[PDB]
């Protein structure tokens, strides 16, 4: 099947890296798969790090089931209620730009709930994960659009991806593997 | 290879 689409994010990290560099159709059809893939196997790696090692943790899950089993019946049905209206009122009372970044961390976390790759996600996974695609994202474009420079042009190809990221040792291992 | 430009 197909996976998630990143290209606008891929786009807007180009225009910074390189604004008045364009990008080709196929090129950026490269840049999507790459994001996916390394997606793929952080949220993979994450999420075998998740089952292996399980820690306690207490959720207002846990702390509703508890009132409702040693409070007397009428005390916990108004116990249960305040407690819920009062982590309503603490949740709807910019996270991309609250944590600086172009790349969706809304987006990355209804993926990595979508993924089922854990029971949970907590939150700064998708601020810490999103963080590290847009830094990929900006180094394999950035190394690519001064190879669109350096060959003349004015938009990156695939082509300009092949070099930037076969002659960097780093990335060359990275997405070689 | 058309060049890529954002959509709707």
């Amino acid at each position: 099947s197909r996976k998630e689409s990143y290209s606008i994010y891929v786009y807007k990290v180009l225009k910074q890296v390189h604004p008045d560099t364009g990008i080709s159709s196929k090129a950026m059809g490269i840049m999507n798969s790459f994001v996916n893939d390394i997606f793929e196997r952080i949220a993979g790696e994450a999420s075998r790090l998740a089952h292996y090692n399980k820690r306690s943790t207490i959720t207002s899950r846990e702390i509703q089931t508890a009132v409702r089993l040693l409070l007397p019946g009428e005390l916990a049905k108004h116990a249960v209620s305040e407690g819920t209206k009062a982590v309503t009122k603490y949740t709807s009372a910019t996270r991309s730009s609250r944590a600086g970044l172009q790349f969706p961390v809304g987006r990355v976390h209804r993926l990595l709930r979508k993924g089922n790759y854990s029971e949970r996600v907590g939150a700064g996974a998708p601020v810490y994960l999103a963080a590290v695609l847009e830094y990929l994202t900006a180094e394999i474009l950035e190394l690519a659009g001064n190879a669109a420079r350096d060959n003349k042009k004015t938009r990156i190809i695939p082509r300009h991806l092949q070099l930037a990221i076969r002659n960097d040792e780093e990335l060359n291992k990275l997405l070689g593997r | 290879d058309p060049s890529w430009h954002p959509s709707d």
